[PDB]
RNA sequence: GCGGCCCCCUGGACGAAGACUGACGCUCAGGUGCGAAAGCGUGGGGAGCAAACAGGAUUAGAUACCCUGGUAGUCCACGCCGUAAACGAUGUCGACUUGGAGGUUGUGCCCUUGAGGCGUGGCUUCCGGAGCUAACGCGUUAAGUCGACCGCCUGGGGAGUAC
RNA sequence: CGUAAAGCGCACGCAGGCGGUUUGUUAAGUCAGAUGUGAAAUCCCCGGGCUCAACCUGGGAACUGCAUCUGAUACUGGCAA
């Protein structure tokens, strides 16, 4: 049937938010809206630069975003360039003044995130759905996922009909809420349509918790 | 072992005449009151040199797989086996335990895990009662494969009670060319079986008997 | 280091409720090329699978065939179900001869020179069966002589 | 194919112990004979049953179906016919090969014999191993292992039809 | 040749096919050897000549047969017991 968000169930239980600020109701929205701005931006600006997840901390009357990305010379450039264009630009759109930082994902390919974004790309560069997704779960247990599972889903190759198809690996309980379940999703806009990829990564449980 | 001796435990009443498998033609010395009489002729020298070969194995680090599970003689089994170092198996055989030794392996992962998980902790951060579910499920773990939990590989001898109640072990013994010596009545199938050992399976006396004799000569090879 | 043949692939069916269930089969074929050969056949949704399974189950399951310089000691037939195969050492330089079943599983064995022909049904699966059947019996003058309780040249000379 | 009881004539089978003949045996093309039922010819007989038939409820039609009668026939004597899922869908005969539970019919020995325990034959039913088979299954009454002779088979339809 | 096409409905039985075991004899079948013959060409083997090959050609093998003679006597047949 139709499921409940793996992040969305488990927050606060082993998973961490992506935002985390106090607001009073007089400045919650336009925190929000603050955040959604300088979050697309970002994502645009650096959607070469293998970018994995965007913190947005308010500290005082300041902006901390932190980018947890699996490229960091990238995003850094020679001797800090790019950060300060990129920090000078948040601040503009966030109003208040703003730092970045840059957290490595030491691992890429057991990012649910960076995982499905290959895949998107490689679909939009005209390749086997089954051999890429395929591809994608070999890696991702190599390097040690404890479980993963990829959905394509959507006119694959071109088909009139649109179907979905899913490879699973190793064990991913989603029922289970002390799990440690990364998932995330991308969509390929390709000549015949949207085709959505989900990717769930399971990679260990959490029996502290510690939040 | 002495033909008194074997005499004396009653090693030599079999099934009746109705119930019996006619290729054991050899080792029946007759029938009387409709019940058949096993051969101790037979019996006697053939369960000697099943022991010398059984010395020859156990003198070259050789595996023993002590088999049978008739609850009369189970417990017997279990003894005696452990009493030499070796491994047995005392309740129900299961299927594949030899050609499916990956799962049994899977299985024997299993209870070291938990045994390990259980001393070293995290039970502290599980819930009382799943600490009392897993407790028990290593419990159930432990007994389906106590005796077998470090045999770490194939085994390189069966020795096997009532081969018709033990078949199916015999049937992978005998795919896998592992030597069978079994306990074989007047109603079993002798062809499966590399050492047959004609005589009575039932009698705790007699199979007692028998596990004694094979345990002193394991021993007598294991010293060196 | 052994050599492995895929020797038929072949598509079945099971219907169920919803329809038409498809799966795979594979049949292969691993040798030594010294005189050890074996043939594995497994069964999977998908034809990689399918072959790697067949694979495992080829590498055991297999036996020791006396081959003699590439050839077999002398004429041999074999039969499984409805296949009757017939094979014969052949001289030097004449290569392996026979159907493609047979020659898959010659080629992997190691029989350099053979002369070979299926009778009745050709169906690979049991054609494989009977071939391999066949070699198993086909005994050497070694061992004839053993069971005979004489000597090489008393049975040769 | 054979079914109350009795009598007259007659065939076949099996067992016990012996005596006798001394290869006199097996198979069989053509040929001869027997061959359920329906059917035909002659003449009887004809209770019940019953093809055909007739009637009784009966729509552009009664043919159906159900009831009321009911002829041939079924029975007998003599001829003819000569076909059936005439099936165990398994040609005849001989030899070898692990068992079990029954049935039926002889016969020997022994317990104190009646009951009962040990054998030894014939026929026969059901399980089942090896083996064999495409499988199903067959399995000492084989469809196993062989031998002798005979009868057939060669895609389906046309067709067991035409001449 | 149980169910895929294929055991006559069944029995007797002539011609025909096959036949228990021992001894002798026979040399019919059978085997061995030899002789004659199996035309030449063709096929095959070793060579030779056209610049090679096709082609031509030397010698041989073969032509599995048939007939006769002298031997062998296990098996089948005849005859005798
Ligand atoms: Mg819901
Ligand atoms: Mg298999
Ligand atoms: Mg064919
Ligand atoms: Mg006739
Ligand atoms: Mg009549
Ligand atoms: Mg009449
Ligand atoms: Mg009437
Ligand atoms: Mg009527
Ligand atoms: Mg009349
Ligand atoms: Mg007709
Ligand atoms: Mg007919
Ligand atoms: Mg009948
Ligand atoms: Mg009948
Ligand atoms: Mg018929
Ligand atoms: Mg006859
Ligand atoms: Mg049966
Ligand atoms: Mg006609
Ligand atoms: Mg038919
Ligand atoms: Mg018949
Ligand atoms: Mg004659
Ligand atoms: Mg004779
Ligand atoms: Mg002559
Ligand atoms: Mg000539
Ligand atoms: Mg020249
Ligand atoms: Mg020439
Ligand atoms: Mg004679």
């Amino acid at each position: 049937g139709q499921k409940v968000h793996p992040n969305g169930i488990r927050l606060g239980i082993v998973k961490p938010w992506n935002s985390t600020w106090f607001a009073n109701t007089k400045e919650f929205a336009d925190n929000l809206d603050s955040d959604f701005k300088v979050r697309q931006y970002l994502t645009k600006e650096l959607a070469k630069a293998s970018v994995s997840r965007i913190v947005i901390e308010r500290p005082a009357k300041s902006i901390r975003v932190t980018i947890h990305t699996a490229r960091p010379g990238i995003v850094i450039g020679k001797k800090g360039e790019d950060v300060e264009k990129l920090r000078k630009v948040v601040a503009d759109i966030a109003g208040v003044p703003a730092q970045i930082n840059i957290a490595e994902v030491r691992k890429p390919e057991l990012d649910a995130k960076l995982v499905a974004d290959s895949i998107t790309s490689q679909l939009e560069r005209r390749v086997m759905f089954r051999r890429a997704m395929k591809r994608t779960v070999q890696n991702a247990m190599r390097l040690g996922a404890k479980g993963i599972k990829v959905e394509v889903s959507g006119r694959l190759g071109g088909a009139e009909i649109a179907r979905t198809e899913w490879y699973r690996e190793g064990r991913v309980p989603l029922h289970t809420l002390r799990a440690d379940i990364d998932y995330n999703t991308s969509e390929a806009h390709t000549t015949y349509g949207v085709i959505g990829v989900k990717v769930w990564i399971f990679k260990g449980e959490i029996l502290g918790g510690m939040a | 072992v002495s033909m008194r001796d074997m005499l004396k435990a009653g090693v030599h009443f079999g099934h009746q005449t109705r119930y019996w498998n006619p290729k054991m033609k050899p080792f029946i010395f007759g029938a009387r009151n409709k019940v058949h009489i096993i051969n101790l002729e037979k019996t006697v020298p053939m369960f000697n040199e099943a022991l010398a070969e059984l010395n020859k194995i156990a003198s070259r680090k050789g595996k023993i797989l002590f088999v049978g599970t008739k609850r009369a003689a189970s417990e017997a089994v279990k003894d005696a086996a452990l009493s030499c170092d070796q491994f047995f198996v005392n309740h129900r055989w299961l299927g594949g335990m030899l050609t499916n030794w990956k799962t049994v392996r899977q299985s024997i992962k299993r209870l070291k895990d938990l045994e390990t998980q259980s001393q070293d902790g995290t039970f502290d951060k599980l819930t009382k009662k799943e600490a009392l579910m897993r407790t028990r499920e290593l419990e159930k773990l432990e007994n389906s494969l106590g005796g077998i939990k470090d045999m770490g590989g194939l085994p390189d001898a069966l020795f096997v009670i009532d081969a018709d109640h033990e078949h199916i072990a015999i049937k992978e013994a005998n795919n896998l060319g592992i030597p069978v010596f079994a306990i074989v009545d007047t109603n079993s199938d002798p062809d499966g079986v590399d050492f047959v050992i004609p005589g009575n399976d039932d009698a705790i006396r007699a199979v007692t008997l028998y596990l004694g004799a094979v345990a002193a000569t394991v021993r007598e090879g294991r010293s060196q | 280091e052994l050599q492995e043949k895929l020797i038929a692939v072949n598509r079945v069916s099971k219907t169920v409720k919803g329809g038409r269930i498809f799966s795979f089969t594979a049949l292969t074929v691993v040798g030594d090329g010294n005189g050890r050969v074996g043939f594995g056949y497994g069964k999977a949704r998908e034809v990689p699978a399918a072959i790697q399974k067949a694979m495992e189950k080829a590498r055991r399951n297999m036996i020791n065939v006396a081959l003699n310089n590439g050839t077999l000691q002398h004429p041999v037939k074999g039969v499984h179900t409805g296949s009757r195969v017939f094979m014969q050492p052949a001289s030097e330089g004449t290569g392996i001869i026979a159907g493609g079943a047979m020659r898959a599983v010659l080629e992997v064995a190691g029989v350099h020179n053979v002369l070979a022909k299926a009778y009745g049904s050709t169906n690979p699966i049991n054609v494989v069966r009977a071939t391999i059947d066949g070699l198993e019996n086909m005994n050497s003058p070694e061992m004839v002589a053993a069971k005979r309780g004489k000597s090489v040249e008393e049975i040769l000379g």
